[PDB]
């Protein structure tokens, strides 16, 4: 199937019509998405198959065809861009200054942007175009608004 | 059965729409990968 680097929609035909369940990143021959999008299932790319290679429910991440390749990190100061890929709509860049999730194990960047559930796995980028994490695992705050962690994996 | 379809290149867009606030939140992460607010 298609191995070209870039952002991809993750679709299923199990439900009514063709439904977008999430999004992912192809980089260095590896497909990267959030665990809750695929539940670790195999994926099809044209006539080819992509098998899971690494995954972790707690990190909510999964890689296909090889180990996790994305290692850029938010610098903690600069605006970033969400490359949102919503269901049935064109890819669009949204610039924002991340907030912070403070946890008992350290702080993580967070983006306060609200998109349909099927946008999970969309990449968040720095000014060099590097993927610093994936959008789609977060929380609902007091005023009912959605804030996503900037979720990044480890490159072994 | 799940399948992927290319949606675009990964690049920074000069003069993209700028929005969203930057909240600082105390959160907890459980073993199932769910984030929750700590109050
Ligand atoms: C689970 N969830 C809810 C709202 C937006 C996104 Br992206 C993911």
């Amino acid at each position: 199937g298609e191995t070209t680097d870039g952002v991809y929609r993750v679709m299923t035909r199990r439900l009514l019509g063709s439904t977008q369940v999430g999004v992912g990143v192809m980089q260095e021959g590896v497909f990267h998405t959030m665990w809750h999008v695929t539940k670790g299932a195999a994926l099809r790319s044209g006539e080819g198959r992509l098998d899971p290679y690494w995954g972790d429910v707690k990190q909510d991440l999964v890689s296909y065809c090889g180990p996790w390749k994305l290692d850029a990190a938010w610098d903690g100061l600069s605006e970033v861009q969400l490359l949102a890929v919503p269901p049935g709509e064109r890819a669009k860049n949204i610039q924002t200054l991340p907030g912070i999730f403070k946890t008992k194990d350290g702080d993580i960047g967070a983006v306060a942007l609200d998109y349909p559930a099927g946008t999970s796995g969309s990449p968040i980028l720095d000014k060099c175009g590097r993927v610093i994490g994936l959008y789609g695992n977060g929380v609902v705050i007091k005023n009912g608004s959605y804030v996503s962690a900037i979720t990044q994996g480890k490159r072994e | 059965d799940m399948y992927i379809e290319r949606a675009g290149d990964i690049t920074w867009e000069k003069d993209a729409e700028v929005t969203g606030n930057s909240p600082r939140l105390d959160v907890a992460l459980d073993e199932s990968g769910d984030f929750s607010l700590v109050e």
